[PDB]
């Protein structure tokens, strides 16, 4: 046995530029990318100059950046002991990439990035496994290709995809998730091949960012009604960076309207309540306003499960609260220490190393 | 028409969302023969491929003075002292008037179901009155029906669409806000399908309980729209009203609104209050179909925490989940806020005069 | 040997009600379209009075409708013995059922259907597999299924798919047609899960109509892109009731694109000009004025190839111009032989019975 | 500025669309700094999610008084006799202007942009002129900036973008012609990317042959929209041109439209001309890059069956597929329809006086 480790669940590597890349590249795709002129899939998530893309107090590189390297990550995530293990996220945008077989070439290396310029470099570090998700099938095979590096801990996928993640042709991810013992977490973040909302384009940023927890519910009422925990049982999804209060009322609604349809999804036996409650885990970064006296309180009591939320910091995007203002928002020992330690157990079995 | 007396509300109740049982050549008799003939020969061109249904049937839906004025009369406004039951006819007869591709026949279907409405059903029995419904993705054409007939006292407000081919806070839509503001008219958005978009912002849904439950994102999406646009700002006394899109859930979406802003204020500067403080005067809600949580308490404690004023009672007869104003509550309900809910809040939304 | 026979490449079987399912029908599907109210998925494709539904001299049923009993499509078709056999195409909307398992028994249904009601009543009737277009898989095992069966000569989809048919998750019908060594054919018609353009949608039948020739260069351009031929060299892709005179200016940028960009597609080595000319055959019905003096010639001598044109009636839509006006529009009997017996043999391979 | 005439056209030719080699901080004393701050922090949002790119890089886009003038004098206009030189900046610097998710950034920046074309490029040189960005999204801002620049003799047209949220027919769009119109000024929609919707009407395309050969099909649905909307029945004035859309696809196009029409007119009765005799006063068309049939003398056929009068030279300078006046047309080329390509079809469209 041993004692479950604090795991940052969402930190953040960003690449300095397409050019980091192409160490990792075969020939044919390394020319493709120099003839390119190089072009950057940055994405616009959170972007470079905005009060939500680093800390003032962030560690930086000669270009004002913050988590270019693992060396200036590091140096800030762990520096008060807190932390045993932080999960790695990069966001760069090869999901963006539309050629299919370019998606495919970026995607491995990327995660041949990670491996060697951030796993490699430091042993408290976890990270994602990026896969090509407009290819299913070959992000099955880049699932299976990093299974063998427990280093590699889960699956990532954005809050926005082409397909709903429930859809049959999306099935090859959750297998092959399934068959690495790897959870699949969902990003905030998008492949943005249609609006980001079933009403249209959002202005802004700022309304971009908040209204993506709708895309969230369409995509666990898609995975959970078209049968992935049934033919997929030891399935669990993370939400990553995409916020938590929302829940309740959303399973509430889930559950009213499974009653009624039942016959519809009859794969469905269990209670969508039930089902969210034991597959799905969420980070705490943001909070959300759930960081304000009672109010960790009010929303787990509102979930009806002390087991979802596990910990993050979300380094290195500013959040009006910070990694660890939670506590304010609880009276229970019990509950952060669930939070922070046994909630994430679930997911990765970190235990603290010696 | 003769003449109306404005709306009154005593000792009985506001119901925000009554379905009028339409009848056939109902309309014919206020369509000219252009129209006649061009439906006879095309039907209603809709978001679709089908020549007759929505892209989402309902999986079982149906059953069962004159026409059916006297069932409305007795199974409903008699039966719960209903005193301004109001009506939103979205089909002729089940797709939005509205939103026909040939914008020119669905005005022409808009006005023939406003004329219908207004003289069959309002004017014999005026604790109906009409939320009339208007061509949302042609403002000109909106602009002229609010104008037609928006003054009549057997109009109580405009009625929309949860589904739009642009967010409601876009300009496209401000000369309809305007003209409404001119004819001292609230805005009512009723669920519905279509609009030009997928039903949500990251795929088509599968099975019934993703299409049903997924009704509330297209609202979260048109109140983040509608307030962080600046749109009251510019039309301060607006009012407009999510219908049929449940409550609970906006209470969390509009804290985590205030969470992000609180960082990402800057890029949007013109906006002149923080975004939760124009719920109190712009935006309402009614409650059918009622949040159902697994602890009942928690459904006063969302709806105080969405605004306990801007909630509002309906029905939704004649449909199968339609709720009724006496079981709808659960009885620890607080009386005073269940009081507001069936009369003040829906009286300050439509301007009865207390 | 033998000589090919006069193919009628494109006419269709009119569903006449979803009730006409029910036999074919499992008892769990049975039971939800009858307690479905049965929603009818008759496509807006060709609206039923509209001009182009039916011609006045068609023979008709009780309700006025054609094309609805093989009797009344054989009695036409074949009256005047100039057509030795006519390939079925029912379009009937099952591509639109956005519930993916209901989706899969609707369009087995609708097979037997066609088996037994249309193939089984006149040995001179071929039809197209009708597939499940939302679940590749479940389509390929659609086509496994009728792979034994000779009557069914080739597979149906819609010129408006969800995703494009080069997209790899695509691949799992194009494989199964090429093992079952049947053509694949695009049929106008969509599934309706994007706007139907890619600037919106638009306003008329007529409009969407003249305008979904774009989608098939669309299609085209990713079947061959992606690598189909090469993967599948076998396949043969008709063009049905799509028009044709759009081909040349198309495979010419495409051909100048091709050779601005080989390195992009290394397995597309032969040139798209040559690889469509081998591989996709085009309907004659509607012509779109190829009917007029000299206008067959110049089209054909524009394509570069007498092999792609194959005739077809479109029984029984109405055109501006007949099945057999394309005579008028050259003076080449060997080209007119080509498009009614010999092009069609490269599909089917019907040599004249006896 | 001091004064300019208007353009003239005698022994040298029109070039419908330049691109000027813009500079970088060129715009900055013509924003605002709210502005300037707020791209400073956001960058220009669009219709992707990424930062700096669009969703389809170029794959090797890049090479090489004053500024960028010198270049441009001696490199086009002096070697190429160029008289009238329509300059089209899309990017500030490459994605449009007016498609900028916040809108009023966007008009800002067409702002910023126009006020820098004129005073750098067209007054220090009047052999150019400047096609002005828009903002066609929000039609109010558009129709703001057509008024306070549009009459300058600097301003020769009205900019526009081939992709848009609705098709270019529908009366969202009516208030930029109308204010055209009143400026006596023509209007160019360039072939661009975004526009809210997928690059075809059925699926975003995967490889690079694809994506620029699908260019031409945002085209030819703006066709069918403006001209079955009757756009042109209510400004019977207005001229619009398709720039970089290429030609020969119009004719089978156009052709195709009469056809159905002949039979499909009764859906659209106040449409006052057969579809095709809206093409000689209303729709123009840009050569670059020119079409390249197998057998040359296809091309001076289809570029007539068009119309011979409405096709106008253009260079796309210094694109990679820029077209040389000398080198594009074959040398069997009708002299007659050349020298008016070069000369008198772009006269007339953009209103030189003969
Ligand atoms: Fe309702
Ligand atoms: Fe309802
Ligand atoms: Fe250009
Ligand atoms: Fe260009
Ligand atoms: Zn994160
Ligand atoms: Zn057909």
């Amino acid at each position: 046995d041993g004692v479950p480790a604090v795991v940052d669940c969402d930190v953040h590597a960003v690449l300095p530029s397409p050019h980091s890349l192409i160490p990792y590249l075969d020939e044919y795709w390394a020319d493709q990318l120099v003839a390119q002129l190089a072009p950057t899939y940055e994405p616009n998530y959170h972007p470079r100059g905005s009060a939500i893309a680093q800390h003032s107090d962030a560690s930086v590189d000669e270009n004002g950046r913050a988590a270019t390297t693992a060396e200036n990550l590091v140096k800030d995530v762990f520096a008060d002991g807190f932390t045993d293990f932080a999960v790695v996220n990069c966001l760069y945008g090869v999901q963006q990439i539309h050629q299919p077989r370019r998606e495919m070439a970026h995607a491995r290396a990327l995660n041949h990035w990670i491996a060697n310029e951030w796993l490699d470099k430091d042993d408290r570090l976890r990270a994602s496994i990026v896969v090509p998700q407009g290819s299913p099938r070959a992000a099955a095979e880049e699932i299976d290709f990093w299974s063998g590096d427990k280093r590699f801990v889960q699956v990532l996928l954005l809050g926005q995809s082409e397909l709903l993640y429930g859809r049959e042709i999306n099935w090859p991810i959750w297998e092959a998730a399934e068959a690495a013992g790897l959870p699949v977490t969902l990003h905030i973040g998008g492949v943005f091949r249609q609006a980001p909302t079933s009403v249209g384009w959002p202005a802004s940023h700022l309304e971009w960012y908040v209204g993506q927890q709708s895309n969230i519910e369409a995509q666990l009422n898609s995975i959970i009604s078209e049968g992935i925990l049934q033919k997929f049982p030891k399935t669990k999804i993370l939400l990553s960076e995409l916020g938590f209060n929302w829940l309740p009322p959303f399973m509430w609604k889930f559950d009213k309207l499974w009653k009624s349809y039942r016959p519809d999804i009859p794969w469905v036996q269990e209670s969508p309540l039930e089902l969210i409650r034991e597959h799905v885990r969420v980070t705490t970064s943001p909070s959300d306003g759930a960081e304000e006296a009672g109010r960790l309180d009010s929303i787990v009591d509102r979930l009806g499960s002390d087991r979802m939320l596990v910990y993050s910091s979300d380094y290195p995007h500013k959040h009006h609260s910070g990694p660890r203002d939670i506590e304010n928002g609880t009276h229970s020992p019990e509950l952060l220490d669930r939070i922070y330690r046994r909630n994430a157990f679930d997911l990765y079995n970190l235990v603290v190393p010696s | 028409l003769g003449t109306l007396p404005a709306p009154s509300v005593t000792t009985g109740i506001v119901d925000a969302d009554i379905h009028p049982v339409p009848q056939d050549g109902a309309l014919e008799p206020y369509l000219d023969d252009r129209w006649k003939k061009h439906i006879r020969e095309y039907g209603v061109r809709t978001t679709t491929g089908l020549q007759f249904i929505s892209e989402y049937p309902q999986m079982y839906g149906g059953a069962m003075p004159g026409s059916d004025r006297e069932l409305l009369r007795t199974q409903l406004l008699d039966k719960h002292n209903i005193q301004l039951g109001v009506l939103q006819c979205l089909a002729p007869g089940l797709n939005p008037a509205g939103q026909a591709l040939n914008q020119e026949l669905a005005a022409a279907l808009c006005r023939a179901t406003n004329d219908w409405q207004l003289e069959h059903l309002v004017y014999p029995d005026p604790r109906m009155r009409a939320a009339i419904p208007v061509t949302f993705e042609t403002p000109d054409y909106a602009v002229a029906e609010i104008e037609r007939v928006g003054a009549d006292p057997g109009v109580v407000a405009v009625l929309g669409t949860s589904k739009t081919l642009e967010p409601l806070g876009s300009r496209k839509y401000w000369p309809i806000y305007e003209a409404s503001v001119a004819q001292n008219l609230p805005i009512q958005f009723h669920l519905s399908q279509g609009g030009g978009h997928a039903n949500t912002g990251t795929g088509w849904t599968s099975y019934h309980t993703e299409y049903h439950t997924g009704h509330v994102q297209s609202f979260q999406s048109q109140l983040l729209s509608l307030v962080l646009s600046g749109t009251f700002d510019r039309f301060p006394t607006l009012k407009v009203m999510f219908v049929e899109g449940n409550v609970a859930h906006f209470a969390p979406l509009i804290q985590r609104m205030d969470y992000t802003w609180e960082t990402l204020r800057g890029e949007l500067p013109d906006l002149q209050r923080k975004p939760s403080e124009y719920i109190r005067d712009h935006i309402w809600a009614s409650t059918q179909p009622i949040d159902e949580p697994e602890k009942p308490e928690h459904l006063a404690e969302l709806l105080e925490e969405f605004c306990g004023d801007n909630v509002v009672f309906a029905t939704d007869y004649p449909h199968f989940d339609f709720d009724d104003p006496e079981t709808a509550f659960p009885r620890s309900f607080p009386v005073d806020l269940r009081d507001k809910i069936l009369r003040g809040n829906g009286m300050r939304f439509f301007g009865v005069t207390n």
